[PDB]
């Protein structure tokens, strides 16, 4: 019941406004050959590449239905979102996206509540029910988004007997259409547009959590299955050393969960190291994906890849980071 | 620079009723009287530790916080019981149970703001901050729950200064409270996030020393407090006198540990002599070199040879010379050089003070952390999943807020916190 | 002008203050002119030292610097934010200095490694003076890491990032360690307890050996400004090594049939010169010498001759001659609390050799070693670092030995 790393590589088009700077293209992406020419002579292999003109039912089918047939087998799912700030990850994940109007713009999130009800009610025998959570983490702490208001310091983790990641302090709704799915994700983030409903300083470096769940019960057999949406912060690095006097502890929160992060993947890039201590308990968001990665999870990495030369270094390092943790 | 002090619980606040009594006997300080050193050397830096108030009086900056009125009450008795403003005794009247969550999550919410209350008017109370000194135990949720109820609330209030904890664990084959070992791990569970440096002393290496060592036949609780308080004075301000190379407590944060994992420490006090007789000539930092490094004079319950050595954090004090300090610690580094891992090149850290103390001569002080707290930490492990299963006389905690998965989750914390040093021994 | 100087850093605050009882007695200088310098360090008790008995009454107190803050032993912190806060007062302090004064000569910079707050506030300060007064004469002494008698725990880390602000922030630079001066104190001064105290006035009379009462009242000047084109080959800013000789004690070594020739030889020997680089494999490209008392030049161009013509200390192959020749006239002083030689004849040296990178391979895998697990880094992430700058540190070492591998021996 314990399965590979999967990869799925996307590049999205260019934008716009990141063209009319004079700005030009540094990859040349080989589908077939299943990796990219970054600048000349960087050339990085990976699982899945699919090149700038891909839509969300694209990387829907190419993983996600593999993924669903897991998670309706009692196995955990996760699938979360890395890349640069731009880069497309709010697309990628596209919880109930809108705004983006045509069909084929909106992400996996209604996609899959779309692909559940089909086998839901064929799965009538087994009892089968299914619940969201939707949360934010910023600032080492967390934000019940379901919630105009609950205070960090009273919401805390947990872990079970059996060995598993347990919350508390969670609203739960049993979902029993995507009219409720997509009207908490319309208030979620209407109500953390720019975070938690505050003035945007940079909102999107922080960590937004989202998970689906389904019981397994009949002689009584209790596996149940988890479809997490994982939404990461930014993939960028920010230098920042004087801003504001001493206050520079967002870049403490996103370099220290992400040096703990990358000595966590580069624990699995040495084999040698795989057998050693990973160091989940660093920061919040490497704890809950500590049963998500491995065990009986099923993992999907997706990294939103940028097009342009403009973005050639840091998609560098965004390509260094994915081929240490891809896997 | 300033620091205040806690005292938390009954053991924590006979620790600090030893340790006032001394340290302002270092300083020259009659009870009610005043500055009386025959040099002006114990003066110039009395803003640590004292506030003046009217060039008689030196208060000692310190906290006072039990669930028991009666143990404060024999403090504010005994001998130095007029020393304190006594607006800072803080207590309810209320149960001292034995409670982890009756400390943590009712019982000490009654008493958490005016402990707030107190702190916020003494931390800006005057000129820059510098650290707190947690004294407590984990025996009783005065200490264990209310502890880290208090410097939990403290971190997150400021993220800035230094947290001493000065932890008494239960030792595992002298366990003198048969009901003790949940808050053990209720209590380790919220130190190692909040926190940076813990000194955890054991009970039963100190009787190791005053009754094995020591010829000294009676082991009276005074002279337990009494070791632990030399040990704990040949930190601090004796770093904050004049020295030839002489450190801080946040040097000693960036020296020791690895990681922000915070990597709890192991005190240690070197002069240890029967009380007339052992006058032997043996006197230099070379005696007390091969003095500090042995199983014995080690605070900890668990053997620190049998595995790695982290950080040496040696604090020497008294006219002495740097070369035969120096030449001592690359034999250390050098003899014990297998079990002293080899990665980290220096693993020794020198702190050296001018004064000596009062009656002695010469003296040092040894700080360490080393892999062998894991073999007693998998103890207390073993002790707390051994009786955690039956569950007969576990359903006190229950109603009182804790639930089920808190209990596994502080195992599990508790347990990869051991398992990284299983990794680090090797 | 008589290169006002800084000091920072317990060591360099000991360091000055030995230095500077060895300048107020060699020139009769009376309790009651002004202390020409700056005591600088982010601990007030090191300061307070000098401010509170000996000393005190002599200076006036309203131009040296404190910090209240923390002592901050780590490069991150000590540049960073905890340091900010004193180098303004710093800068107006040294730059009334540098008005009050008239035609000076340059910068003497006393610090150390062993330890971030010596350091950081060091690299930025001279950064600074780099700004400000580039067109000047920097001189640095900084006391070098130990091989393996090293005291702090975060020993590499330090220097390792401190090898960036000694390159482009001033030319000629003086780095002795510990290690070899606690030789000299076993085998030449022949005593048992040394304490800093005494290295302290080892370093004093080297550089009493430098400057003092050779600029002030005198004439037989050698320049400043005629070593740091004249001790590098190239400019890029390379590393000498100075040494003094005549470390016999006026005690037990009365060795009183003695000449120049002795400690002149004495300079070249291996075993003496307080680091080690000793000529194992090690050559010769500069060896501009300083002598003190009496000077019969036939012992000048005897010994340069007698050196010359061992092949054994071999010199490097495309640098013919490198040699300068200071003479003073007047001996050194000794402290009454010292113990130093008294003796009419007296010589320091100082040279540049290729070896330089062998204690640079000592401090540099010792960086590796720890740096390959990523060791301490959250201190200095906590304090606003990154891993390029490691990067740019190695790299940098590794272009300094590159540099000294061809330039050195290779013709
Ligand atoms: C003249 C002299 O030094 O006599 C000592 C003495 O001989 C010895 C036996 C003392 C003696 O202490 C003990 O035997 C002892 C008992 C219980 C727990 C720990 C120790 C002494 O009690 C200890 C005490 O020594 C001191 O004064 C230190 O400064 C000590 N201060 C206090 O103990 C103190 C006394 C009254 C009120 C408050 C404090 C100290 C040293 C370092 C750090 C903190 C405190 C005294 C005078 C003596 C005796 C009485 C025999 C020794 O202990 C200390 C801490 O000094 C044990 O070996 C050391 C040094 C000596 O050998
Ligand atoms: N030769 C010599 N070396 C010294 C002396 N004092 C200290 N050292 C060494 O030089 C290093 C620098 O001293 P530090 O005290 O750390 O100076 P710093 O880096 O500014 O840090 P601070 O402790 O805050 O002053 C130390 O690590 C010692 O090993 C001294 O008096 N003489
Ligand atoms: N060494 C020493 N240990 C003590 C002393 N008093 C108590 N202890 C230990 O500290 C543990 C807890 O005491 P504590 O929590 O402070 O008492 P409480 O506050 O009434 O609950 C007990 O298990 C004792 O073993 C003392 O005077 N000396
Ligand atoms: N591959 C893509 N195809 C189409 N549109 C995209 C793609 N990637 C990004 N976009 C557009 O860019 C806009 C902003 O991207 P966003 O998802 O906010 O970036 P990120 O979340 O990574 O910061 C989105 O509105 C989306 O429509
Ligand atoms: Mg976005
Ligand atoms: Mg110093």
């Amino acid at each position: 019941e314990e399965a590979p790393v999967r990869v799925a590589l996307r590049v999205r088009p260019l934008l716009p406004k990141e063209l009319l700077h004079g700005h030009q293209s540094c990859l040349q992406v080989e589908p077939g050959l299943g990796r990219v020419t970054l600048g000349r002579d960087r050339h990085f292999g990976f699982h899945v590449v699919l090149a700038e003109d891909a839509g969300q039912e694209a990387v829907y089918q190419a993983c996600v239905q593999p993924l669903l047939e897991a998670f309706f087998e009692g196995f955990n799912a996760t699938v979360f979102a890395y890349g640069q700030t731009g880069s497309g990850k709010t697309y990628t994940m596209g919880e109930a996206s809108v705004a983006s109007l045509l069909e084929d713009e909106q992400g996996i999130v209604p996609r899959a509540m779309a692909e559940a009800f089909k086998l839901i009610d064929e799965n009538d025998l087994l009892d089968c029910l299914v619940h969201v959570s939707y949360l934010e983490v910023y600032k080492e702490e967390f934000r019940d988004l379901l919630e105009v208001g609950t205070a960090s310091r009273d919401i805390q983790l947990r872990e079970d007997e059996r060995g598993n990641v347990v919350l508390c302090g969670v609203k739960e709704v049993d979902v029993e259409g995507l009219d409720e799915v997509l009207s908490l994700l319309e208030m979620g983030n209407a109500a953390r547009h720019t975070g938690a409903t505050h003035l945007n300083h940079l909102s999107s470096r922080s960590h937004t959590v989202f998970t689906v769940t389904l019981e397994q019960r009949g002689p009584g057999q209790l596996l149940v299955s988890k479809f997490h949406f994982v939404d990461l912060a930014g993939s960028e690095r920010v230098l920042k050393t004087g801003s504001t006097g001493e206050r520079l502890k967002e870049s403490i929160q996103i370099n220290s969960s992400l040096l703990a992060l990358g000595n966590v993947i580069s624990a699995l890039g040495d084999p040698q190291r795989r057998g050693s201590h990973i160091p989940y308990r660093d920061s919040k968001i490497t704890r809950i994906l500590k049963d998500s990665l491995g065990g009986n999870a099923k993992t999907v990495m997706i990294a939103c890849v940028s097009p342009s030369s403009s973005d050639f270094d840091e998609t560098l390092n965004t390509l260094n980071y994915a081929s240490r943790a891809q896997n | 620079r300033e620091i205040v002090h806690i005292q938390a619980g009954q053991c924590g606040n006979q620790i600090g009723a030893k340790f006032w009594e001394v340290i302002s006997d270092e300083h020259g300080i009659d009870p009610t009287g005043s500055y009386h050193g025959d040099s002006d050397l114990q003066l110039e830096r009395i803003n640590v530790y004292y506030n003046e108030a009217a060039g008689n009086k030196y208060v000692p900056r310190a906290i006072l916080v039990d669930l028991e009125p009666g143990t404060m009450d024999s403090v504010r008795s005994g001998p130095f019981g007029q020393i304190f403003r006594p607006d800072n005794f803080v207590f309810g009247q209320s149960g001292a149970g034995n409670n982890w969550a009756k400390g943590h999550y009712t019982e000490g919410a009654e008493l958490v703001d005016s402990v707030l209350d107190v702190v916020r008017k003494e931390s800006e109370s005057c000129d820059c901050l510098q650290g707190f000194q947690l004294t407590h135990s984990l025996g009783g949720g005065t200490g264990s729950g209310m502890g880290t109820l208090l410097i939990s609330k403290i971190r997150e209030e400021y993220p800035d200064r230094i947290m001493n904890t000065f932890s008494v664990v239960p030792s595992p084959k002298v366990s003198d409270t048969v009901v003790e070992p949940y808050n053990a791990t209720l209590s380790v569970h919220q130190l190692v996030e909040n926190t940076d440096e813990t000194y955890c002393i054991d009970n039963e290496a100190l009787y190791d020393i005053c009754f094995r060592t020591l010829k000294l036949t009676t082991p009276t609780y005074g002279d337990l407090n009494h070791l632990v308080s030399a040990t704990m004075s040949g930190v601090t301000t004796c770093l904050r006198f004049p020295g030839q190379l002489n450190a801080d407590l946040r040097k000693l944060a960036v020296n020791m540990v690895p990681f922000p994992r915070l990597h709890f420490f192991m005190p240690g006090f070197a002069p240890l002599t029967s009380r007339g007789s052992q006058q032997y000539r043996a006197l230099t930092v070379p005696e007390l070199t091969q003095q500090m490094f042995d199983a014995k004079n080690m605070m900890a319950a668990c053997d620190p040879r049998h595995g790695r050595y982290l950080t040496v954090a040696a604090v020497f004090r008294g006219r002495m010379s740097m070369k035969e300090v120096d030449e001592q610690m690359l034999n250390v580094q050098n003899k014990n050089s297998s079990y002293f891992v080899e990665w980290i090149p220096n693993n020794v850290k020198t702190a050296v003070c001018d004064i000596p103390p009062r009656g002695l001569k010469m003296s040092a002080t040894f700080i360490g952390n080393s892999t062998a707290i894991q073999e007693l930490f998998k103890r207390i492990s073993e002790q707390f999943t051994a009786m955690f299963r039956r569950k007969a006389f576990l359903h006190w905690y229950t109603g009182e807020g804790m639930d089920e998965m808190e209990f596994t989750e502080a195992e599990s914390n508790m347990n990869d916190l051991v398992s990284e040093y299983q990794q680090y021994q090797d | 002008r008589e290169c006002i100087s800084i000091h920072v850093g317990q060591a360099g605050v000991q360091i000055g203050n030995a230095c500077w009882e060895l300048y107020c007695l060699e020139h009769g200088i009376q309790p009651d002119h002004v202390p020409r310098a700056v005591f600088v360090d982010l601990e007030p008790t090191v300061i307070d030292e000098v401010r509170t008995g000996t000393y005190r009454q002599l200076f006036h107190p309203e131009q040296l610097i404190t910090g209240k803050e923390d002592a901050a032993n780590n490069y991150a912190r000590g540049h960073y934010t905890i340091g900010k806060e004193i180098i303004d007062l710093v800068l107006d302090r040294i730059r009334k200095l540098a008005d009050q004064c008239t035609g000076l000569q340059g910068f003497s910079v006393f610090h150390s490694f062993g330890g971030g707050t010596g350091s950081g506030f060091t690299s930025l300060l001279m950064e600074r003076l780099s700004v400000d007064y580039g067109k000047k004469s920097k001189l640095e002494f900084s006391i070098y890491p130990a091989p393996q008698v090293s005291t702090a725990v975060v020993e590499p880390y330090n220097s390792i990032l401190t090898t960036h602000t000694t390159l482009e922030h001033s030319d000629c630079a003086f780095m002795v360690d510990n290690e070899a001066i606690y030789d000299i104190c076993r085998r030449n001064l022949d005593i048992e307890r040394p304490t800093y105290t005494n290295l302290n006035r080892l370093i004093g009379q080297i550089v009493s050996s430098i400057t003092a009462s050779l600029r002030f009242d005198g004439a037989l000047n050698v320049d400043l400004t005629e070593f740091q084109t004249n001790l590098v080959p190239y400019p890029r800013a390379h590393f000498p090594l100075a040494t003094y000789a005549p470390v016999i004690s006026a005690e037990k070594a009365y060795h009183e049939q003695l000449s120049v020739a002795e400690i002149t030889n004495a300079c070249f020997e291996p075993a003496n010169q307080m680091v080690k680089c000793d000529p194992r494999h090690g050559k010769y490209m500069a060896c501009c010498l300083l002598y003190r008392g009496d000077v019969v030049p036939k012992d000048v161009n005897a010994a340069i001759a007698t050196i010359k013509t061992k092949r054994t200390i071999q010199f490097v192959d495309w640098c013919p001659t490198g040699f300068k020749v200071g003479i003073n006239y007047e001996p050194p002083t000794v402290v009454p609390g010292g113990d130093l030689a008294k003796v009419q004849r007296a010589v320091c040296m100082l040279s540049n050799t290729t070896a330089i990178a062998e204690a640079w391979a000592r401090l540099d895998h010792k960086f590796d070693l720890m740096y390959a697990k990523r060791a301490f880094v959250h201190w200095y992430v906590g304090e606003g670092m990154e891993e390029g700058e490691f990067s740019e540190a190695r790299e940098d070492m590794a272009a300094l030995e590159k540099d000294y591998e061809e330039v050195g021996v290779d013709s």
